[PDB]
């Protein structure tokens, strides 16, 4: 199972850094991604990560104001927010990909974990 | 599925019943039949009972081999045509089954 | 059915020019226009063509110096001819790319 | 680091189309390959020869000699007499932990020759069908089964055929071949 | 009706009487699959006079009647050797407006009439070899062609063309000359082209993935069919610049419809048409997939899009699950991932750093796992000689084409893939990647790799030279052609 941290609220164009770590004895060598949860809404894809920094996809809406990385030394992968909007409030979770290849918009892979509070004022 | 009863021991123009029973459970077969297969040439066709209008019997034999509801009785025998025997009838399709042998001589 | 062309000619090396195309009578939202290169002697050079979409295919002799305008919902076609060579002189025609269809008048175009 | 191979094989399934001595490659690393020529070295002292550090063999059997009989004119067909070249391999303590690299060599052969029965002279005990993806499959788990040590040696099934024929290489042309039939069979019944 | 009942009918000719039979009939009967021998004589004598009122002209009257009761009596194969008659072929093909009589240009736009021969033709051809055979010589390929040609310059109804187009994929599948004469004499790809344009053009300059009808996917399937079939010839390496410049342009209208999606379930049945189309272009043309427009929220690599590549990628994935008919889903789609990879290092790169790259793995056999690197890796032990080897030249491309950078997985891999000739592909040694396994490549036995066991050889030189005996044993194998 995975970890999340680096949540909560905060107003409106700060920065944030949200934390993905597996702790729950997995290995962390796919690719990963964050996706978001409005209240009410369904779950959507706001970043996409291959291992190494290799490719990167982001959905139409953080194409500039959200950036994504990942360290493999310590198994954790971060997504840093800046200049939030009351667009993006929802819970932030972050999982990994069994498929090789890049998928956009489908929550087909499982291992989510908890999932981050993120609130925007 | 399906399965028939009935024998043939008669060497000269007997009387013999063959039954068809409805083992399948599928309905709307609105035909069933009989067949004769010689030892020598395939299957030939014998008599059918089409539910949508006269039986139909074969111009091979115009024997009174009648066919009611299925069962067959075998009049005006004349056994110069011994063959083994098949039952029919008719996710849409048709079915034979097994049948007995008649032995004739004399 | 109906093809024509606009514009043509009159130029040094080192100078661009658009040549147009009308096309009437047939549905354009589903045929793929081309351009034709007819030079001076008994051949006829394919210069361009462009599918339904702004989907563009240039010749190795003009890849980065040409192209080609769809203009949609405006039934003609357009082709940018921009630091064109010596060699570059001849008449054009446009026709679509998959039917061949009559060939229409043709622009004359010369380099000198 | 380096990696020993050893050609095993009757002349009939083509070893030489794969390419007593040969350690010139140095790609990166040695990778030593051996011949095999029966009856050459081994006459200077009488002691024979070692050089057996092999981590990997290479065993090389046709399928489409299959039908055939090496055993002159004897209940001894082919395929169980090839059977027994692979228990001796694996009986063998030299290669109790060494693996083990399957070559079938002339598969087009044996594509087409199912013409006869598929158990005439082979396997005559029991055969799943008549096509190839279930009779090649079962001379696999055959092979596969007839190694002794299977927990921790695992072997290495590869098929093989022709590389380029006269005209067209077969695996640019087969799959046009199956896909044609099958969007044919696929259409039907109007 | 009943059978015996119609056949009697047949006799008398009463217009009132045995038209309004026939149509009781095809009104009660309409369904495939029918008896067996209650049917065979009476029916059988039937189609007998069907043929023989159809080799003579039959009456203008109730035409989609006489045509639709003959397309029921061609479901069975006891008259299909009655109806494969040279005359009755030939009159199929006139009432389908398909014959040699090109003259009488389609004017008349009886559809009824043309609809029902339609689908007795497509019924005769697919299940009659003489049937195909004989419309082999009859030469109906170019009215057909004719006719789909025909298709802007006027509106024909859905059910017709798409049935024709079926005659059309039947006849180009079946018979082998067919094929040729459409490919030169006919000019068959610039025609099918055309038509797959004109299919696609539902909602025109749609920029997102475009959805497509239930009528056009179905057609536009049919025609792939056709194009597969008519391509796969005489298209090896070389040919002429308006072909590679046709063959790009087909590229380009196969690329904007490969991440498109269809309405319904057909989405992969027509992603694997585009393939196998895709699969018998040039190699050169390819390069037509990469190059691409890069929009606003493409997916962005070295400068250049990769939707189409990830898209494909995604769909080997999906396609992988399919394991009884893998050699025909996934082999052409490994073979167009290569030849497009091969010959951009964009490509090469992307799928270098998206196949194989997770290396410090718990050291392990890498033909087990999840990964698409170990599915493909267990894919090369296979028994099919045709996947086995496109999936070596995968990932030996991959890898850009290096034997030591090749043995990065397995050392069998090699042995599977090795003397495959059909090279001067794109040699790079630029990028080196080494992890906390690459300090233990020390300890890695190359066929096997990284698993780090060690035994004692065990004869112990007591029989070293007994233990030679499997020599001995091995040894009458050697010697081939003659003992001598």
């Amino acid at each position: 199972q995975l970890q999340e941290s680096g949540g909560g609220l905060e107003q409106a164009g700060d920065s944030l850094r949200l934390s993905c770590a597996a702790s729950g004895l997995i290995v962390s060598n796919y690719a990963m991604g964050w996706f978001r949860q409005a209240p009410g809404k369904e779950r959507e894809f706001v970043a996409y990560i291959n291992w190494n920094g290799g490719v990167t996809y982001y959905t139409n809406s953080v194409k500039g104001r959200f950036t994504i990385s990942r360290d493999n030394a310590k198994n954790t992968v971060y997504l840093q927010m800046n200049s939030l909007k009351p667009e993006d409030t929802a819970v932030y979770y972050c999982a990994r990909t069994s498929r090789a290849s890049v998928t956009t918009r489908v929550a087909d892979f499982g291992y989510w974990g908890q999932g981050t509070q993120v609130t925007v004022s | 599925q399906l399965q028939e009863s009935g024998g043939g021991l008669v060497q000269a123009g007997g009387s013999l019943r063959l039954s068809c029973a409805a083992s399948g459970g599928i309905v709307h077969i609105s035909s069933m039949g009989w067949f004769r297969q010689a030892p020598g040439k395939q299957r030939e066709l014998v008599a059918t009972s089409p539910s949508n209008g006269d039986i139909r019997y074969a111009d091979s034999v115009k024997g009174r081999f009648t066919l009611s509801r299925v069962s067959l009785q075998m009049n005006s025998l004349e056994p110069e045509d011994t063959a083994v025997y098949y039952c029919h009838s008719f996710s849409y399709n048709n079915y034979y089954g097994q049948g007995t042998q008649v032995t004739v001589s004399s | 059915v109906q093809l024509q062309e606009s514009g043509g000619g009159l130029v040094q090396p080192g100078g661009s020019l658009r040549l147009s195309c009308a096309a009437s009578g047939i549905i354009f939202r589903s045929n793929g226009m081309a351009w034709y290169r007819q030079a001076p002697g008994k051949e006829r050079e394919w210069v361009a063509s462009i599918t339904s979409f702004g989907d563009a295919i240039y010749r190795d002799s003009v890849k980065g110096r040409f192209t080609i305008s769809r203009d949609n919902a405006r039934n003609a076609v357009s082709l940018q001819t921009n630091s064109l060579k010596t060699e570059d002189t001849a008449v054009y025609y446009c026709n679509t790319y998959p039917v061949n269809s009559a060939w229409g008048q043709g622009t004359q175009v010369t380099v000198s | 680091r380096e990696v020993k191979l050893l050609l095993l094989g009757a002349g009939e399934s083509g070893k030489s189309t794969i390419v007593i001595v040969e350690t010139h490659f140095t790609f990166k690393d040695l990778h030593f390959k051996m011949f095999d020529v029966g009856g050459q070295r081994s006459e200077r002292k009488k002691w024979i020869h070692c050089f057996e550090g092999v981590t990997a063999i290479i065993f090389c059997v046709a399928l489409s000699d299959y039908d055939l009989v090496l055993a002159e004119d004897e209940e001894m067909n082919r395929m169980h007499e090839s059977m027994k070249l692979f228990d001796s391999i694996c009986n063998n303590k030299w290669f109790t932990d060494t693996s083990i690299i399957l070559f079938l060599n002339k598969k087009d052969l044996f594509e087409e020759k199912i013409k006869k029965s598929p158990l005439t002279i082979c396997y005559p005990e029991y055969a799943g069908s008549n096509t190839y993806e279930e009779a090649a499959a079962y001379i696999q788990c055959q092979f596969e089964d007839l190694n002794k040590r299977k927990d921790t040696k695992e072997i290495y099934t590869h098929f093989t055929c022709a590389t380029d024929t006269k005209n067209v290489q077969f695996v640019f042309d087969a799959v046009t071949d199956v896909i044609i039939k099958n969007n044919l069979k696929d259409c039907g019944l109007f | 009706m009943e059978p015996r009942a119609v056949a009697d009918a047949l006799e008398t000719g009463e217009e009132d009487a045995v038209t309004e039979a026939l149509r009781s009939f095809n009104r009660e009967h309409s369904q495939s699959f029918t008896f067996d021998d209650a049917q065979q004589e009476d029916r059988k004598r039937l189609a007998k006079l069907l043929v023989s009122v159809l080799e003579q002209g039959l009456s203008p009257k109730h035409r989609v009647t006489w045509l639709q009761t003959i397309r029921i009596l061609s479901r069975d194969r006891s008259c299909l050797d009655s109806f494969a008659s040279r005359q009755s072929l030939h009159a199929l093909a006139c009432y389908a407006d398909i014959a040699i009589s090109e003259e009488p240009i389609p004017q008349p736009p009886d559809m009824d009439v043309l609809l029902e021969s339609l689908k007795c033709l497509c019924n005769l051809v697919l299940s009659s070899p003489t049937a195909q055979m004989l419309a082999a010589e009859a030469r109906l390929v170019v009215r057909l062609a004719e006719r789909v040609g025909l298709y802007r310059k006027r509106s024909y109804p859905h059910e017709v063309q798409f049935f024709d187009l079926r005659l059309l994929f039947l006849l180009t599948a079946l018979r082998t000359d067919v094929r040729q004469q459409l490919f030169q004499e006919l000019h068959g790809v610039r025609l099918l082209t055309d038509a797959l344009e004109l299919t696609l053009g539902v909602a025109p300059k749609e920029n997102p993935l475009v959805i497509l009808p239930a009528q056009e996917t179905e057609r536009a399937m049919e025609i792939l069919k056709v194009l597969f079939n008519i391509t796969f010839d005489s298209v090896k390496r070389e040919v002429d610049e308006e072909d590679a410049a046709l063959y790009r342009y087909l590229g380009t209208l196969l690329r904007h419809c490969v991440m498109a999606d269809a309405a319904g379930d057909r989405t992969e049945e027509f992603h694997g048409h585009t393939v196998n189309l895709l699969g018998n272009l040039p190699l050169k043309c390819l390069d037509v997939l990469l190059a691409l427009e890069l929009h606003e929220g493409s997916l962005e690599f070295m400068g250049v899009n990769m939707d189409v590549i990830n898209a494909l990628l995604a769909f080997l994935e999906k396609r992988l699950h399919q394991t009884h008919r893998l050699k025909e889903c996934v082999a052409p789609v490994l073979s167009v991932l290569t030849e497009c990879a091969r010959m951009h290092r964009p490509a090469r790169k992307f799928l270098k750093a998206q196949v194989l790259p997770p290396l410090r793995d718990v050291r392990t056999r890498p033909e087990v796992g999840d990964l698409l690197r170990n599915k493909l890796v267990r894919l090369m032990t296979h028994l099919d000689t045709d996947v086995k080897r496109v999936a070596a030249e995968f990932l030996f491309v991959l890898c850009s084409e290096s034997v030591p950078r090749f043995i990065k997985y397995t050392g069998y891999g090699n042995a599977a893939g090795l003397l495959a000739a059909r090279p001067e592909g794109q040699y790079s040694e630029d990028e080196d990647t080494d992890t906390e396994e690459y300090r233990e490549a020390k300890a890695s036995i190359n066929p096997v790799t990284g698993r780090v066991e060690e035994k004692p050889p065990n004869p112990m030189e007591g029989m070293t030279e007994e233990q030679k005996e499997h020599e001995a044993m091995k040894l009458v194998n050697m010697f081939d052609k003659l003992s001598r």
